[PDB]
């Protein structure tokens, strides 16, 4: 049968199956986009957030004032009017950052020597890294032992004393401190990554290059997540000095990028970073998508005349490949970043070379701008600073204003109109046509470098509402008093800016995402206006309505199963009903016990809200209830110490005998005590580390506690409606050893879900891991963006 | 992706029917004429049976044996295979995969049990033995269901422990061994949760 | 008819260097189009049977690469270059120059590669346990007896139920029990055990 | 004006004078006579080279991520020949002490 | 046109050799072995 | 049984657009098995032709990645995305369901778009030379007209002639044209053209 | 790599016979399935001659106007097809192309260019007349063979000059045409190889 009908057609259809898995997987590898998760820069000026930017983009300002008189410059001998004298500049103004002075040596393991000894770029890198990864939502402690790369761009210059004189405190930590592989080094160590670490110096096109090889390792499969970024500072005037003896500076300090009265370029200092990962990886776990990388490419000027002078040739060539690598054509570029350095030889290469490489077949003209006007050249850091401003102007549907162009040069020809030069915002608005743009760099050394960006697709449109009654609680947490005491101002301040936030998506964000840390604050309001109450309260000092508390590597608790003493307990049907965790973990142990004993579930857990043959049964079941849904909770036990039914109670926790199992042993035991009246688990009656295997028939306060915090244990909770007995632990809890704490699990009759909020926040008050994702799961809950983490910034300077 | 998951099984007395399905999804179900495959409990893999496509006509092949009792369905509409049972016997007791092709044997199902025969659930008798003369060990006699453990002492002794895959014997009742080795007190554990008759013995000379 | 396939039994295997398994045929499998009619499949320990080359020689999609088939219509073989120790389960040759294939054949075996080792023998009586009222029981058992292969008798035979584990895993060497069962005339007076491993054949009574 | 790559691994060092106090003879090569971008962009410069010419510091191990880099650079095709390379040199005795 | 081994088994040898081809194609990208033409050196001890 | 190509024969298409041709039938072209018989072939001016699709959608080894097809039951699709300047040529889709085959068809060829540049006229008759053995020639030589179309008439009422037409004029890209004439000897005692971009035939006397 | 390399070439007058070879490398000859295909000049391709694999056997299907006077054959040592043809006609002009494949056109090879028809060289005086009051253009008429150039001022001229293709006349002469584009000295001269006419002249009214 099946001849030469069926028995081809399979193998015909495996092989062509087979040929499209290949050729998918080549397209993959060769071609693959990678997404953009979050940035983070620091720019002349005022300028420290990318908002900041934006809005400084948007209303046209420029950032240059001055010198710096912090710094210990002579400031004075500086210029001397003749330009050739020694030692005298040409620049009588910049664009130059006025933190680089300070720092915080005590937020990291670092000592005040050691910091001391280190440069201000690594310094800068090592926020920078902190900032843009609080910014992606993913925890920074997070990121333990797992690949992750680092490139860094910067170029080595000088900071103090040379290193064959050394110093009188810090002289091992000089050569550390000043190095440019230490740069990612020191980044690496401290998160505690294991991707390659690499820094590059390729002149003022150094970052671009960055992360042309943080687009390759994700590419090729060595890495799964990418962090490339660029950082120019100045410790010393050295630069401007030098740099003077080529008469290559203007005496102000503008870049009159493609004017009639272009006199130089300038100079000034920045640091930009951002974070890279495949958008098939970052899609499927839910990251935050800004803007695509496609193509990419790098070259060489090779032989001019000069290693100063640029080449026009080389730039169109790379300009080709990068198109070819994204493989589009040039009618689908409507904007470019160019390098506009504002001398007097370079804007007419660059705009010749643009113009041959871009508008020959174009119907649209070319819209073109630079940065440098708004800011000056900011050496390494560029590249990346036109790529936040690229993607920050097509997320916010606009295009930003050039300075100084209204005036256009006389050396070039637009005679064919095909290039526009920007003058005047221009709205971006979205249709059919995907929008996409170019950044180009150029450096002194005789690199170039290209790179397209397009917009992230338009997907995430679809989101459903969902509503509910459940309250989340809201923590925060930092490192210092003052540094939670900022933290809570800035949040109310925020809250404040911006009205109609769900709780739910603060709460949210609040939680997975900010780290751990010592310092610790929690509460759970009804609405905003009381949050903000409790917050300002927070913010004055004195906390009350919420609960705090340090702990220092503490990461454990204790289950304790207090005996008779919760009496009354106060009828809970919501607990059964709302939660389903005990609509499960209950219900199947009422179960269990209802066959014995022949009291159902129906009788008085349908309760008259308003005798041991009953009640130990039903307190082991509720019991062992409670223990499940804390545990599923994300808060594991440990060693128990529950007494009398507690011994039971933790039996049945430690693995001594089955739910349906532990059940009919305690009922047995109800049956035979209703009638005179009228894992590591710790033993109780004798005191000792025992396994779950020897409490059997036969098996049926200070001392232990002691030997319990020896170990190494500092925290009780118990799982009852009123706490008993915390006073007796209370008192012990000063009276050897560290202090002592015991939460509550309900009150007085208070069997709402918001006491279990409270109990939650008092539990992540003192040293407990919870897990988050558990308590939150299904919500709706999306994640939304807050303020960073507030520093304590101290002068860190050391003169030469 | 191209998932198959295949449904029914269970027990059933000899001369009964069933309902075996097979859930195409994932892939376009028009031309790819399935088929059956059954493995027995410790021999090799012996082709059923395979159902062409409604392209070439949609016709059915059996070999022999089960020619006259086994049917096979079609369903296009929900892309489903169907394999339908008539008297079933007691040496049948194996496991069905639904494969892909007719020819080419491609990606293949998961399997279901199905075991034919005629007993209660009757629970074990627990079985120590002589000892070496160190072999100390525990059979279990006969007990119908498949679901059965032991351990030694609650499982505080986990070197030596040697349990071995179950038999069955004339009456259809099945025996589990066991044994350790230690020089030289140790009670064997057996729990049936068909049957509910956990139990503890030890053995000393 | 058929060309009554077959494959060269099992075959132990280490890590690191390669392995190959041939497969023979009586009748050629070239079809006059110009293509072999060959294929063969994987079945791991407990899981769903797999497809790794059909045509001849061709890799499917998915299968982790280190797997090379070849030869003429005759002759055929397939070749591991590099040798895991996940890669370990049945192989079995397949044609298909017939429709109706009825079964797959007994198909080789591979195992891990460990120095021969001799068992150790403990017969058991029938004592007055549990056996009790009329009927019999007796366990001679044997262990780590690596490579696997042996057989048992009784004599002073017929009918027995025997058992083999699972490679014991870490340290790669099997244990098998035999049982022997009778009514009520026992008692009228030894299992014997032979191994390529070990010398001539020893036993034990009662 | 051949695709021809060179990547060279090196640790910066100190080897003249002081920047804001330049000398009489040499006062504008000392930038570029001292930092590391030009170190492989000379190299670029004399030959007419048209290709990727980059330098990368990774301490001791800074040669042989080169080449880790290089052959990489050949495998995606965008250079036909790389020069791969290391270097160190110490005019002063600062490092040692 | 012969019953119809005519046409399936031209598709089928082009499918194989295009399949053969882009496996190749992978191989080569990325495991490519690199090949070294000279080397130079300059090295303490008079070693030049 | 009859496959045509629909879609203008000319198809004028400019580099970075891209370009669609479709290809009709009378039937379904959809076998048995679950294949459509259609492939697709282009003709560089001045070389052999060469494969390009074959069953339906498959890009054979070798040809750029920029060219795909779409196919149903009877309609079939091929589309390019960023056309360049060295795809002109012709291009011809086949079916497959019936094994005798015929000439390939008129097929669809292409050329870069332009404006539309109406023709002129140089129309005068001969008098000596090579001429003066008897023939007249009345080319008006079409010259620099992008528009394909022109035909030519004579009442100085028409009978036998020649074509002769070049290539699109390199970078000019225009379209020249000299149809002319053959006369006999001595029977003595002008062109019609009908260009599209024109409004009215000219003709000179002679 | 696959090489197609044909071998042979045609100029006769009707009547006799001629052969043409194709030469294949670098894959195995003794499964595919060769074709011949001819390409006349100024229309379209159109299908020969086909011949199946050795698994079949021969088996020509000539298509239509060449049975009793076209052969294929094939050589199995050196692989090599032929097309061996007899008793050709006027309408026999054209390029053939030897193809590999008998439905799906593989990888092709080059053409031979075959002619048929008796002629003669001839006078190649070509025609005056530029321009001067691109006037009728540099046409050839009454020449032969195929093979000529042309020529204007010594190669001096080149802005607006076009070449133009042949006219086929009604007999086996031939001609083909040039032009100028001046309106607003010149009198065309070509080289003909077999009638040995180098000629380049000036005078124009």
């Amino acid at each position: 049968a099946s001849t030469d009908s069926e028995k081809v057609a399979e193998y015909l259809r495996r092989a062509t199956l087979d040929l499209r898995a290949a050729r998918q997987r080549i397209r993959e590898l060769e071609g693959e986009p990678v997404a953009v998760v979050a940035m983070a820069c620091r720019l002349p000026g005022g300028v420290s957030t990318p908002e900041e930017f934006w809005e400084l983009l948007s209303e046209g300002r420029d950032a240059v004032a001055g010198l710096p008189t912090d710094r210990g410059w002579d400031l004075d001998s500086l210029f001397h009017p003749d330009p050739t004298r020694s030692g005298t500049a040409h620049q009588r103004g910049g664009g130059f950052l006025t933190e680089a002075t300070a720092f915080d040596p005590a937020f990291f393991g670092m000592s005040p020597r050691e910091a001391l000894a280190v440069d201000p770029q690594q310094r800068l890198m090592l926020e920078l890294s902190w900032e843009v990864l609080e910014r992606a939502g993913i925890p920074p402690t997070s990121l333990q032992a797992s690949p992750t790369g680092v490139f860094v761009g910067l170029i080595p210059q000088e900071y103090g004393p040379r290193l064959a004189e050394g110093g009188e405190g810090v002289e091992g930590y000089l050569m550390t401190g000043t190095t440019t592989s230490v740069a990612s080094g020191r980044i690496a160590y401290t998160l505690g990554l294991e991707g390659p670490a690499i820094s590059v110096d390729t002149a003022c096109s150094s970052s671009l290059v960055a992360v042309h090889l943080a687009c390759q390792s994700l590419r090729r499969g060595e890495s799964s997540l990418a962090m490339a970024g660029g950082v120019t500072v100045m410790p010393t005037p050295g630069m401007l000095v030098d740099f003077s003896r080529m008469n290559s500076l203007a005496p102000d300090g503008r870049c009159k990028a493609f004017s009639a009265g272009a006199n130089g370029f300038g100079m000034a200092e920045g640091a930009g970073m951002l974070l890279l990962e495949r958008l098939s990886d970052a899609r499927r776990n839910g990251h935050p998508v800004l803007a695509v990388l496609r193509g990419t490419a790098v070259n060489s000027d090779g032989a001019s005349n000069g290693l100063s002078a640029p080449n026009g040739r080389a730039q169109v060539r790379v300009i080709q490949q990068a198109l070819a690598e994204s493989g589009l054509g040039p009618a689908d570029i409507d904007a470019v970043e160019a390098h506009g350095t504002g001398t007097r030889l370079g804007d007419p290469i660059e705009a010749r070379a643009l113009f041959e490489a871009y508008g020959r077949d174009r119907e649209q003209p070319l819209h073109l701008g630079s940065v440098k006007s708004n800011l000056g050249h900011t050496q390494a850091a560029a590249g990346v600073a036109g790529v936040i401003k690229m993607v920050l102007a097509m997320r916010a549907g606009t295009l930003p204003r050039t300075l100084h162009a209204s005036e256009r040069s006389k050396e070039i020809d637009w005679s064919s109109g095909a290039i526009s030069l920007l003058d005047e915002p221009e709205p971006w608005p979205a249709g059919a046509r995907p929008r996409r743009a170019g950044v180009s760099s150029f450096g002194i050394s005789g690199t170039n470098a290209h790179a397209i960006i397009e917009e992230a697709p338009q997907v995430v449109e679809g989101e459903r509402v969902e509503a509910g009654d459940v309250v989340a609680p809201w923590v925060l947490s930092a490192s210092s008093a003052e540094g939670l005491r900022a933290q809570a101002a800035r949040l109310a301040a925020h809250l404040r800016e911006h009205p109609g936030q769900d709780p739910r998506d603060i709460a949210y964000s609040l939680a997975t995402g900010r780290a751990a840390l010592p310092h610790r604050a929690a509460f759970a309001p009804v609405d905003e206006s009381a949050a903000l109450r409790v917050l300002d309260g927070l913010a004055t000092g004195n906390a009350d309505g919420a609960a705090v508390g340090t702990s220092r590597a503490q990461q454990r608790a204790v289950f304790v199963f207090p005996g008779q003493g919760w009496q009354w307990a106060g009828m809970a049907v919501d607990l059964l009903d709302t939660s389903p965790v005990f609509a499960a973990a209950l219900r199947e142990c009422a179960d269990a016990l209802e066959p014995h004993l022949d009291f159902e579930v129906i009788p008085f857990l349908r309760a008259e809200a308003a005798r041991v043959d009953v009640v130990q049964p039903v307190m082991f079941a509720v019991m062992v209830s409670l223990a499940s849904m804390w545990r599923a909770h994300g808060v594991e036990p440990a060693a128990v110490i529950g007494h009398s039914q507690g011994e039971i109670a933790a039996a049945c926790v430690a693995g001594a005998l089955s739910l349906d199992d532990a059940a009919r042993v305690v009922a047995l035991r109800s049956r035979v005590i209703a009638t005179m009246p009228g894992v590591p688990f710790f033993s109780t009656v004798t005191g000792r580390w025992t396994q779950p295997d020897e409490l059997d028939a036969g098996y049926w306060f200070a001392d232990a506690v002691r030997a319990l915090a020896e170990q190494g244990y500092r925290t009780f909770l118990e799982v009852s409606a009123h706490p008993i007995l915390t006073a007796a632990i209370e008192e012990i809890g000063d009276g050897s050893g560290a202090d002592l704490s015991a939460i509550h699990s309900l009150r007085r009759g208070d069997g709402s879900l918001a006491d279990f909020g409270e109990a939650l926040s008092r539990a992540f008050a003192a040293g407990v891991a919870v897990d988050w994702e558990s308590v939150h799961l299904g919500t709706g809950a999306r994640r939304v963006p807050l303020p960073t983490y507030p520093f304590q910034r101290e002068r860190v300077w050391l003169e030469p | 992706e191209v998932q198959l998951v295949q449904s029914g099984g269970g027990l059933v007395q000899p001369g009964r029917s069933l309902r075996l399905s097979c859930t195409a999804s994932g892939f376009t179900f028009g031309d790819y004429a399935m088929s059956w495959v059954r493995q027995a409990p410790g021999k090799g893999l012996e082709w059923v049976g395979f159902i062409r496509s409604k392209a070439y006509g949609g016709t059915t092949e059996y070999a022999a044996s089960v020619k006259g009792r086994f049917t096979i369905s079609r369903d296009d509409s929900k892309s489903i295979a169907y394999l339908q049972m008539n008297s079933l016997k007691t040496e049948d007791t194996a496991v069905y995969y639904c494969t892909r092709g007719g020819t080419l044997f491609d990606y293949w199902g998961q399997g279901t049990l199905v075991t034919v025969s005629s007993a209660s659930t009757k629970g074990p008798s627990v079985f120590p033995l002589a000892p070496s003369s160190a072999a100390l060990g525990c059979l279990v006699k006969d007990y119908f269901p498949e679901p059965v453990t032991v351990s030694w002492n609650s499982g505080a002794l986990t070197s030596g422990v040697h349990t071995f895959p179950a038999v069955l014997q004339s009456s259809g009742l099945y025996s589990l061994s066991s044994v350790v080795t230690v020089p030289s007190t140790y009670i064997c554990n057996v729990n049936h949760k068909p049957s509910n008759t956990k139990v503890d013995k030890k053995v000393e000379p | 008819d058929v060309v009554m396939t077959q494959s060269p039994l099992s075959l132990p295997v280490t890590p690191g260097e390669p392995a190959s398994i041939s497969c023979r045929s009586s009748q050629s499998l070239l079809h006059s189009n110009g293509y072999n009619y060959l294929d063969w499949y994987l079945q791991k320990p407990g899981q769903s049977p797999q497809l790794l080359i059909y045509l001849g020689s061709n890799r499917a999609s998915g299968v982790p690469d280190r797997f090379s088939g070849s030869g003429s219509g005759t002759d055929f073989t397939l070749k591991i270059s590099r040798v895991e120790a996940e890669d370990v389960g049945v192989y079995y040759c397949m044609q298909s120059l017939q429709t109706p294939r009825l079964t797959f054949g007994p198909g080789t075996k591979v195992d891990i590669k460990r120095t021969v080792a001799a068992p150790s023998v403990f017969i058991f009586p029938p004592s007055d346990e549990q056996l009790k009222s009329g009927t019999a029981s007796v366990v001679c058992l044997l262990n780590n007896f690596y490579p696997r292969g042996a057989k048992v008798q009784w004599k002073v035979s017929g009918n027995s139920q025997e058992s083999v584990t699972e490679q014991d895993s870490k340290d790669s060497t099997y244990s098998l029990s035999s049982t022997l069962t009778l009514s009520k005339a026992d008692y009228e007076k030894a299992c014997e055990v032979t191994h390529q491993g070990l010398s001539s054949p020893v036993t034990k009574s009662f």
